């Protein structure tokens, strides 16, 4: 409900070109993100991070973009302990988008340590279609950043895929 | 997704 | 088959083999036209995902335009079959290439379809999809400068 109203501000702000509506929506969305982080709401966090990225993609808000990189690190953490393959896949995929758009080396190195666990989550779940996505995500991680222990992990996983 | 959706 | 085309794109992207990705591009251009003939829209979305992946590394303009061409064809089949989950994927993907390449043709195709595509989401009652679909309409009307579309997404936004 609080998220539905924030979405009502982003949609109207991105329509009328109201730079003040996006400034208020991004500030409320940054605060709302820290709220659902303590509640463990993964489903609503997927929509909040989707709205945050959509705002920063249009107005170039590096502040809201950097804040999204921090909460996506914590939101991806909750998905891994919850063994949620579909949420961990969307979370890590969007994390690469923020890693590529913002050039954050911290979020890139964080993906290097978790890609071994997200891919194993897809292998443990048996979803080969969802695995091919995560295996491709591991290739993009080793391509953009110097991955010494990840490049040999995704390579061996492709043969067994 | 790798890439597409709004975004994902 | 997409299952082996997947194996070539992943191996070429990982080892940097430009000839390997080139070989997948010819197979993708032939597999996409066949996937549209069969009507497999779930598999075509995977081939489209692979097509825009090899093109955004090898710098392919012919295959990317071919992927943008079968997107317009797959969107019509998704509209004739009321496949809301597909039509949302084809349209949202069409905006991806139209934004990075500035293709005025792909943007103009999206103005006429976003009306019938949004109406497909409101008819099914999927409130979680039309909100994504409405956002797709704003970027269509804002980035392409559409006057008749700006009033359409605004009128649908007030009814939310």
């Amino acid at each position: 409900s609080m998220l539905e109203e924030i979405e009502r501000l982003v949609l109207s702000g991105l329509l009328t070109g109201d730079k003040e509506l996006l400034k208020k929506a991004s500030e409320l969305l940054k605060e709302e993100m820290e709220k659902l982080l303590e509640e463990g709401d993964l489903d609503a966090l997927k929509k909040a991070l989707q709205l945050a990225v959509n705002v920063a993609d249009h107005n170039g808000d590096k502040e809201l973009l950097a804040h999204a990189a921090e909460v996506i690190k914590r939101a991806l953490d909750l998905a891994l302990e919850a063994k949620d393959l579909q949420s961990a896949k969307y979370l890590a995929s969007l994390a690469l988008w923020i890693a590529k758009r913002a050039g954050d080396k911290e979020l890139y190195a964080y993906l290097e340590e978790k890609i071994k666990k997200i891919i194993e989550l897809a292998e443990e779940a048996g979803d080969r279609e969802s695995l091919k996505i995560l295996i491709l995500l591991g290739i993009f991680i080793a391509r953009d950043a110097g991955s010494e222990e990840v490049k040999a992990f995704v390579a061996e996983q492709l043969e067994r895929l | 997704x790798l890439f597409x959706x709004l975004f994902x």
